[PDB]
RNA sequence: UCUCUCUUUGCCGGCUUAGAUCAA
RNA sequence: UUUUUAUUAAAAAAUGGUAUGUUUUUUUU
């Protein structure tokens, strides 16, 4: 991570950890090899939360740009 | 051509005088004068263009035909480059100048440069034998003494406080320092050393 | 107020300029050590050249 | 005070310690009007040193002007004439070479033609005297006349120290001449008069009008000169050429021609390494080819004044004949 | 996507942007903002006037400057919450910086980094923190009072007036107004100042400020000696001390500058000081670095003294030798000031000790921040040099004792040797041997007895017990590891208890108040029974001593192993090895890299003199030590590779092909770089399994630097004589010179050179200086060697040589002969001009011409103030000769790759880009000269064929008005001067103009025509004959021509040999009269000539000295 | 040259343009001061000029306060002067005139000065001295550079910043131009 | 209740190696 | 005791050096 780390959360039914920073990009770590896989890019101010659905293959992530 | 304004000079000198300007700009131009484009614009060619002139020779056609002078082909700065680097002749000058003869043991070995000014001392009857000087030479001496150095009359000042390979350059505004002298060096043989010393 | 910079003129007294700092609250004070060791150091001196 | 190198043809501004007498009057000179004290820096050990009397001027000048009116007066040796100190022979010779290669003298050592007895009737140098004689040969006289007039009255130029030097500059950038100082100083000249004289116009121009006055008054002195020897003053070249003014000037100032160094030094005819004056307009215009007339010369730069370039062809010309 | 965004547009609202490096500090901040203002908005309550979020992000900022700074930042009207936030906020920022600074620190120590920002921006970074924690120790000292207590003040100062008593010392007086040598001190403090600066016009107000001081003192020296004497009589109080630090990439080294006027002071009483002391024998010859020696024969000295002890190499009875080298951990900056001004006071004049004291209680300020330094020792002035010298000579007798010392150091009256005593009941009375502190680094010789070392080893374990054998696990920290094992110290449990308790013995004698000893910097080593070699690293050299009777080996006595002899029976005993330690590979690699990376690396030129001084100061040092260390010899391989590469970038083609050895290392005045080589060897290569743990003889060899062809650039070792043989040279021409200087007494003569022309410049102190015009004022130059290291706190540039002064020593190395050498490796004279332009001047010989330094252009511009741009363009026009100088090698055809581009209007062929060779073309043809050349060579042709135009073929002459753009085109070439015969002839194959045996007589033709045109050649292919012979079979013979004759002639013209030649068929008179005709023409075209005067004025290579002269 | 007594007008300009500019841009204050450098201008300003340094007589509690620390201290004025609250300098000289106060009040009833009466008197620090009054017709460059500083105090508004507003001002001519000629057409 | 005046009156560009340098 | 073999590279763009901003009407009644 290149700034701040603020939003954790490792998938119950995935070996994966998702990461959030004020560094605008959101991680997807293969927690089996323990390096990033996956990128989510579209943010445009840092972010500050992470939340994983408990059933679908899908993250939320809600930042400052005043947008989930 | 105006000479361009010559108030922008005023006094302020080397150290605070902005930057030449080609055409009232701040810029340079030409490869060695430290301009990142040379020619016309990173060029050989011209505005207008250049092409020869007709040719026919026909022994009496290639008359007209005639050979190929210096000014033809050269520019402004090359014009006045030439003119800059035409030196040569002198003669005249160098034969009855600098110094024809002074002391006894130079008139006997050193060729008297006066040359012809020896003749025009058989006019004025010389007949010197012993040369006459004047206290004038004592004086042309002061030229090889001093000029002073803000001191008194009396004052014997001391021994201690008077003093007095090629290649590219490493750039005008990159100076020099212990970097830049020859690593190279045979200089100073004996001027600066003693022939003997005392050992009591 | 600052030290270092204000973009426009602004010009300040020199009251709160100085009144602006922390060199108050800062105390100075000596230890009570300097005086024993100066004394031994002078007296000392003085037993050895006599 | 003032030296002259015969060797390099310069003079040089050298301090040296006073002479006896000088200290007698510096002591004297207080106690006029009542007692006075004198306290010269210095012990009498070093008074016991000094030369009693300063040399004459007549041995720290220039003695071209002497070989003139002791050749006209008619004397063959120069020996012979009655010298109350023998002025030093190298500077004598010195000018008697001089005057040989200025063509004054032949090689016998007397004068030569017309020329060399009416450049003995002048009171001017031989050098400067040159151009205005054979100015008749090509009708130009009145320029070179005018340039003569000025030389010899002086710096028609005012320079102030305060802030007016803007002004001054401003003033004299109306007559700056891409030809030089001279061509400059004729221009000045030449509107001078034209100004009807007007004192303040010599204020609001910074121009020295007791030098023009002194110029006016050298110049008629030397149109009674030339008519002396039936030369008419009438003469003006009507075309803007000045070249051959120039020529004239060259035949003048034959041995004071140096062309430009890459280390912005000029090497004299003469293998000599000068500066440029800081008055001179062509101060950084970096002329090929340059003509002065006199020599300054300090601890480290030897300095001309009356700045004025040429072209080299005309040097060659008339070096070859 | 371009055919996307030709058709779409740039689409660039909505899109992110990552941050990228560049951007992380700007976006720091705007989070760092963000999260400020919602905690203001947070914490403050309903309906309080909610706008004031700007002044307290302006009171935030004020408060992080204030941090940066070391200023308190306390503000009285603000309240406590938002007071209290911004501490926190402050503090999140401070730990962040203080991170990166370590981060960056780290990398750049590494060598992972090349900017120069970065560098810059670190050292601002590290020069902050130091200075917050020497602040902050300054305070702790005046809080906690004086560390040193009154009862180990009292000691030391009567210790130090015991010793001082026993030798009889003379306190030093107050220079009186009638000293004889005040002239003599003054004038070599002025030249020492002097030696700072040059005629540059770098110099800054400070700087012009000192010269303006120095040349008032020269003009007029009496009121500046009362003036330097009133100061220090009266002056107590002194201007503020700047305050810097001059990065090493290792370590940071503290630049002290100070005020003009008091450094005049300052270097007067330094020379005054050091001059008395030296004459009254204040420092008991243990005491280093001395006049007497470099550092390289200290440590020569060192091995000797070693080897001279009684039965030093013996261990039969279970004897142990311990040679502890040891640093005094941070001894600076514990330098009591009121007790070294009482101290102080036994040495010299009251007024004297005073200023002297006072002069180091100053302040100190780097940019915003400012301390008054009242602990420390300021090391920035001029006498701090003997001021420390003799804080240290106290340490001594801590250390050693009285009587050990007074033992040491002999009688007052008769001192004895460096390292040798009175005789062998004092010698081995006491364990310590040998004593020597080098500035701040101590070298302690122990010989202990069985009994004794016994004794000590359980002393030390009876207060530090040791139950589970700890004292093995960390005992050499990685030191000696340069060694291969079987040659380190052997892990012992005897010795490394021995090694142990000497240096917990010697720890325990010196007090913690004022010193202490880490066991991270020292490292005692011994020998015994169990290990045979003694290590030990003196200054930057690492040594290893091996007795003859340990060695039970056999190897090669290499140039760098030093032999040992034995004062008692003459022969050799021990034998050193020499090798450079790591610190020293690391110091030349950060050298290499501080010049590659700085303001002056932009010229070619400054890099090469760059680069020979730095790899001189290196080789002169180290003379064998940096051959036996098989690092340095890839180091320098790799360094000397990287400062070729970056003459290669700066020309924008790394190409191999095109920068032959002859463009980096011809000399100077051929217009190479004259760089020196010392990387162009074999490296040697030994099994690796056995190279850590054996001395395996050398069965392989790994290239260094490649040569492309058979090249043997000579190496700079073999032109310095190494550290041995020029000390056993030294001897013996001094011992000679004695005999000869007492032959010489004993009679009535004065001895004289041309008596001594044998043994000229033999010997490390010189015999040239024993007749040197200025040898009557360097009698009074004392001190030097420490002052000339002291420097480099003065001074912001590294000084090369601070290990000898040419003015004392004398010229220690005589490199002259490299040159005659490399001119004969590069194939001589002729062979390194093949590479350049020299022939397309058209001089005749080469022995005359020389180069002009300056174009005057530059000299003009070098004081007036130039935007960005046109310093940059003063700067590459050095390049841009260079460039021009060596085309014909640059602009080579033997290319690996590139386009093969046709410069416009031009023949010639560009292989890359290379922008300054083009611009450089450019300007050589910046009117259209190429075709200008063709015309006016065609011309002068046809004038010679007016002049024949009476011979055969003379039926028809013609020349066409050819395309404009036949001159610069080699696809084909239409017509040129045309000529049909009247008659029939017999004519055979064409041939060159070469030959006379050539049969005419195989065909029959009827008409031919003559063309020209024009090549600029390069190094590869410039043999005329071959391309006119190929380009008329060529151009003849193609199926298309417009050349009217069947057959013809052809000549060339080659501009950058300015060679010629033809290739046609010939008709009796018409081939004389081009033989005859073209020699003519190519010395006096106008065309050629001017082209071979804009080459001339474009290199500066002028003719000889002037015709005249 | 460069140097000099530090005029009061010196004096004053140096308070103005510390008023203006803060205490950390002394380079940028001594370009108002032609004859005077960065160093001399922070030197007068923290050893002279700035308000907190005590200019009056000497309260005796202070005076045993220094008679004290300067036996404590041997030398090393810049540790005392804090202690004592006065400057360096002052301390130095306060100390300097006490011993020479008692040993005149000793002549009555009866230190080696003789090894500073061998040479000549202590030459003043330039920077610790009171500035020179002015005259009544100070020169005249004192009158240049005090127009240059009352330009530059209240110049404000940056440097590039006149640009604009320029700019604006053309625009209006240029509109109020267009204007007229429309309405006399 | 108008008019005038005064007074009380809580009140409404950022970052970095101070970015780096500086003699008529 | 006879013999050996081992071969890195490599050029283009922008920074970077002829800034930039301005600029012409068909209805009144």
């Amino acid at each position: 991570h290149i700034a701040t780390v603020r939003g954790l959360a490792v998938s119950p039914r995935h070996p994966y950890l998702f990461s959030c920073g004020e560094d605008k990009m959101v991680k997807c770590w293969d927690l089996e090899t323990n390096k990033v896989i996956r990128h989510y890019h579209g943010h445009l101010s840092g972010v500050y939360a992470l939340k994983l659905h408990p059933t679908l293959d899908v993250l939320v992530t809600a930042g400052r740009d005043a947008v989930a | 051509f105006d000479l361009e304004p010559s108030r922008i000079n005023q006094g302020v000198p080397v150290w605070k005088q902005e930057a030449r300007d080609e055409r009232n700009r701040k810029r340079f131009h030409g490869a060695f004068t430290g301009g990142f484009s040379a020619g016309y614009f990173n060029t050989v060619g011209s505005k207008e263009g250049w092409q020869p002139k007709s040719w026919k020779s026909s022994r009496n056609e290639n008359k007209s035909v005639h050979g190929m002078t210096i000014d033809d082909i050269m520019d402004e700065e090359d014009r006045a480059d030439q003119e800059l680097s035409k030196v040569y002749t002198s003669k005249i000058n160098t034969i009855d100048t600098s110094i024809p003869i002074d002391d006894p043991l130079l008139r006997e070995f050193s060729n008297r440069d006066d040359s012809i000014g020896e003749k025009m001392l058989k006019n004025l009857g010389w007949n010197g034998h012993d040369f006459v000087i004047s206290p004038f030479q004592g004086y042309y001496d002061d030229t090889k003494l001093t000029n002073q150095a803000y001191h008194g009359i009396g004052y014997q000042a001391d021994d201690v406080f008077q003093l007095e390979r090629g290649g590219f350059g490493s750039g005008v505004l990159n100076d020099d320092g212990i970097e830049d002298q020859d690593i190279y060096d045979l200089g100073a043989p004996k001027m600066r050393y003693d022939k003997s010393i005392n050992i009591t | 107020i600052s030290n270092w910079k204000n973009p426009k003129g602004y010009t300040i007294p020199l009251d709160k300029r100085l009144a602006a700092d922390g060199r108050g609250l800062n105390d100075v004070e000596i230890n009570d050590g300097f005086a024993k060791f100066s004394e031994a150091l002078y007296t000392v001196e003085r037993q050895a050249r006599e | 005070q003032r030296i002259y190198n015969p060797y390099t043809r310069t003079s040089k501004l050298i301090n040296v310690p006073i002479s006896k007498s000088s200290a007698i009057q510096r002591s004297g000179r207080a106690g006029r009007t009542m007692r006075g004290k004198v306290f010269r820096l210095y012990t009498e050990k070093a008074y016991s040193l000094m030369k009693e009397e300063f040399e004459a001027d007549i041995l720290n000048c220039d003695m071209s002007p002497l070989v003139l009116f002791l050749k006209g007066l008619g004397l063959k040796n120069i020996l012979q004439f009655p010298f109350f100190v023998r002025p030093p022979t190298v500077h004598l010779m010195a000018a008697l070479e001089d005057l040989y290669l200025l063509g004054v003298l032949d090689e016998s050592g007397n004068l030569t033609d017309p020329l060399g007895i009416q450049i003995s009737n002048s009171f001017l140098d031989a050098n400067i005297s040159k151009a205005l004689l054979t100015s008749n040969q090509f009708g130009c006289t009145h320029e070179i006349l005018s340039i003569a007039s000025i030389l010899t009255a002086g710096e028609v130029f005012y320079n102030p120290t305060s802030s007016s030097k803007n002004d001054a500059f401003v003033a004299h950038s109306s007559f700056f001449a891409n030809e030089g100082d001279i061509i400059t100083a004729l221009n000045v000249f030449e509107s001078f008069v034209g100004n009807k004289k007007d004192l303040q116009w010599c204020r609001k121009n910074y121009l020295n009008y007791q030098t023009l006055r002194q110029a006016l008054d050298i110049r008629t002195h030397l149109v009674r000169f030339l008519n002396k020897f039936s030369i008419p003053t009438a003469q003006r070249l009507p075309s803007s050429d000045c070249s051959k003014i120039l020529k004239c000037l060259l035949d003048g100032f034959v041995r004071n021609v140096a062309h430009l160094q890459n280390d912005g030094s000029y090497k004299t005819i003469g293998g000599k390494q000068v500066w440029l004056d800081s008055s001179s307009v062509l101060h950084e215009k970096k002329t090929p080819w340059i003509m002065y007339s006199s020599a300054v010369e300090s601890e480290t730069q030897i300095f001309v004044k009356n700045i004025s370039k040429i072209e080299s062809f005309w040097l060659d010309k008339y070096y070859k004949r | 996507n371009l055919l996307a965004r030709q058709f779409e547009g740039r689409h660039s609202t909505g899109v992110a942007k990552q941050i990228t490096k560049q951007r992380v500090d700007s976006h720091q901040d705007l989070e760092l903002r963000a999260a400020v203002m919602n905690d203001i908005l947070d914490m403050i309550p309903e309906g309080i006037r909610q706008g004031k979020s700007k002044t307290i992000l302006q009171h935030l900022s004020e408060a992080w400057r204030c941090w940066k700074a070391n200023i308190p930042w306390k503000v009285p009207g603000l309240p406590a919450p938002i007071e209290n936030m911004i501490l926190r906020y402050v503090k999140s920022k401070a730990d962040w910086w203080t991170s990166v600074a370590h981060f960056n620190r780290e990398r750049i120590r590494r060598g992972a980094t090349v900017d120069k920002t970065v560098a810059k921006k670190n050292l601002g970074r590290l020069t902050r923190l130091w200075l917050k924690a020497e602040q902050e120790r300054q305070h702790n000292y005046l809080k906690d009072g004086p560390y040193v207590t009154a009862d180990e003040a009292v000691a030391i100062y009567t210790t130090f007036v015991h010793w001082l008593e026993s030798r009889r010392f003379q306190p030093i007086p107050f220079p009186p107004l009638s000293y004889k040598h005040d002239t003599k001190l003054l004038v070599l403090a002025l030249e020492r100042l002097k030696e700072a600066y040059s005629v540059k016009g770098r110099l800054n107000q400070s700087q012009r400020e000192e010269l303006a001081l120095v040349e008032q003192a020269y003009d007029n020296p009496h009121e500046m000696l009362s003036q330097i004497k009133r100061r220090l009589l009266t002056m107590r109080t002194f201007k503020e001390v700047g305050i810097e630090f001059m990065d090493m990439y290792s370590h940071l080294i503290p630049v002290y500058s100070v005020d003009p006027m008091e450094k005049i002071c300052d270097a007067y009483l330094d020379q005054y000081l050091w001059f008395e002391a030296d004459r009254r024998h204040l420092f008991p010859s243990w005491v280093k670095p001395s006049d007497s020696e470099p550092p390289p024969l200290l440590v020569y000295k060192w091995c000797q003294g070693i080897n001279n002890l009684t039965d030093v190499w013996e261990t039969s009875n279970g004897e142990c030798n311990v040679l502890m080298e040891t640093r005094l951990s941070k001894v600076f900056e514990k330098v009591d000031l009121t007790l070294l001004n009482r101290l102080m006071s036994l040495l010299m004049d009251t007024n004297l000790a005073s200023y002297a004291s006072a002069k180091n209680n100053v302040v100190l300020s780097y940019k915003d921040m400012s301390h008054t330094n009242s602990y420390g020792l300021v090391r920035g002035l001029q006498f701090s040099s003997f001021i420390w010298q003799f804080y240290g000579l106290v340490l001594d007798l801590l250390i050693l004792g009285l009587q050990r010392a007074t033992e040491i150091a002999g009688p007052a009256d008769a001192p004895n040797d460096f390292l040798h005593f009175k005789d062998q009941a004092t010698e081995t009375s006491h364990p310590i041997r040998l004593y020597t502190r080098y500035i701040d680094k101590v070298y302690i010789m122990f010989r202990f007895t069985d009994e004794e070392s016994r004794d000590l080893i359980q002393r030390f374990l009876n207060e530090n017990p040791d139950p589970t054998n700890s004292n093995v696990v960390n005992y050499s920290k990685g030191k000696k590891n340069c060694w291969p094992r079987d040659a380190r110290m052997r892990l012992m449990k005897h010795d490394v208890n021995l090694g142990r308790a000497v240096f917990w013995e010697i720890r325990n004698r010196l007090p913690r108040s004022l010193t202490t000893l880490e066991w991270e910097d020292t490292f005692p080593s011994v020998y015994s029974k169990d290990n045979p070699n003694l290590l030990f690293s003196m200054t930057g050299f690492e040594v290893r001593i091996l007795p003859k009777i340990r060695q039970n080996e056999e190897f090669s006595l290499k140039d760098g192993v030093w032999n040992l002899t034995d004062n008692r029976t003459k022969q050799r005993t021990a034998q050193a090895f020499i090798r450079v330690t790591e610190d020293g590979i690391n110091q030349f690699g950060n050298r290499i890299r501080q010049i590659l990376m700085s303001s002056g690396s932009t010229t070619f030129t400054k890099i090469a003199n760059k680069w020979n001084t730095a790899l001189i100061a290196l080789m002169t040092y180290y003379r064998e030590a940096a051959i036996s260390t098989p690092e340095l010899l890839d180091l320098l391989v790799k360094c000397e590779s990287k400062i070729q590469t970056r003459v290669k970038i700066s020309l924008n083609s790394k190409m191999p092909s095109r920068f032959p050895p002859a463009v980096f290392y011809s000399p100077k005045e051929l217009g190479g770089l004259g760089m020196l080589s010392m990387g162009h060897v074999l490296i040697p290569q030994s099994d690796l399994r056995w190279s850590k743990q054996t001395d395996t003889g050398i069965t392989h060899f790994r290239s260094g630097m490649t040569t492309n062809g058979e090249h043997l650039i000579p190496n700079l070792y073999r032109y310095i004589q190494p550290w041995e043989s020029e000390f056993i040279d030294s001897q013996r021409v001094w011992a000679e010179y004695a005999m000869k200087r007492q032959e010489a007494l004993q009679q009535n003569r004065r001895l004289t050179l041309e008596d001594l022309e044998d043994s000229w410049d033999r010997g490390i102190p010189r015999i040239n200086t024993l007749f040197q015009k200025d040898r009557h004022t360097l009698a009074y130059d004392k001190g030097w060697r420490v002052r000339t290291e002291f420097k480099q706190y003065q001074l912001l540039k590294n000084n090369p040589f601070w290990w000898t002064s040419q003015r004392h020593d004398g010229k220690l190395w005589q490199l002259n002969n490299y040159r005659v050498d490399v001119i004969q490796a590069l194939g001589g004279v002729e062979g390194i001009l093949e590479h350049t332009m020299f022939k397309a001047t058209g001089f005749p010989s080469w022995e005359g011409l020389f180069w002009e330094k300056a174009s005057g252009f530059e000299e003009s511009m070098k004081f007036k103030k130039l935007t960005n741009a046109q310093r940059s363009g003063l700067n590459q026009i050095p390049n841009r000769r260079f460039t021009l100088w060596w085309s014909p090698t640059i602009n080579r055809a033997n290319v690996y790759v590139g386009f093969q581009v046709q410069l416009d209007l031009t023949g010639i062929m560009m292989h890359g880009k290379i922008p300054t060779l083009k611009i450089s073309l450019i300007q050589i043809f910046r009117s259209h000269l190429w075709q200008k050349i063709h015309e006016s060579v065609v011309w002068d042709l046809c004038q010679v064929l007016d002049q024949e135009l009476e011979s055969l073929q003379i039926e028809t002459v013609q020349k066409e008005t050819i395309h404009p753009r036949k001159s610069y085109k080699m696809n084909s070439s239409c017509a040129d001067i045309l000529l049909l015969a009247a008659y029939k002839w017999n004519v055979s194959r064409p041939s060159l103009l070469n030959d006379n045996r050539d049969v005419l007589d195989n065909t029959t033709t009827n008409k031919y025509w003559i063309d020209v045109q024009l090549r600029f050649g390069d190094y590869d292919s410039h043999d005329i004959e071959r391309y006119t012979r190929a380009k008329f079979l060529d151009y003849s013979t193609d199926a298309q021509s417009m050349y009217p004759s069947p057959t013809g002639v052809l000549i060339g013209i080659d501009l950058c040999y300015n060679m010629h030649s033809a290739y046609g068929n010939w008709i009796p008179g018409m081939k004389p009269l081009i033989q005859q005709s073209m020699n003519k023409i190519m010395k006096a075209n106008p065309a050629l000539y001017v082209l071979r005067e804009r080459i001339r004025k474009g290199l500066q290579l002028y003719a000889s000295e002037p015709q005249e002269q | 040259l460069k140097g000099g007594a530090w005029k009061n007008t010196e004096d004053e300009i140096l308070k103005a343009a510390v008023s203006k500019y803060g205490k950390n841009q002394w380079a940028r204050i001594s370009s108002l001061l032609v004859r005077k450098t960065p160093k001399q201008c922070k030197a007068r300003w923290y050893e002279w000029i700035d308000p907190s340094i005590k200019k009056t007589e000497w309260s005796r509690e202070e005076d045993e306060k220094l008679l004290h620390l300067a036996k404590l201290l041997p030398t090393q004025w810049r540790t005392i002067a804090p202690i004592v609250g006065r400057t360096a300098t002052q301390c130095l000289e306060r100390y300097q005139k006490l011993l020479d106060d008692l040993e005149a009040k000793e002549n009555e009833q009866l230190n080696d000065p003789n090894s500073r009466l061998r040479f000549g008197e202590a030459e003043p620090n330039l920077e610790t001295l009171p500035a020179l009054p002015d005259a009544i017709d100070m020169d005249e460059d004192e009158k240049e550079m005090l127009s240059e500083a009352r330009a530059r105090l209240a110049n404000t508004q940056g440097k590039k910043a006149k640009r604009k507003d320029r700019e604006k001002q053309l625009e209006l001519t240029r509109r109020l131009s267009h204007l007229q000629k429309r309405r006399e057409l």
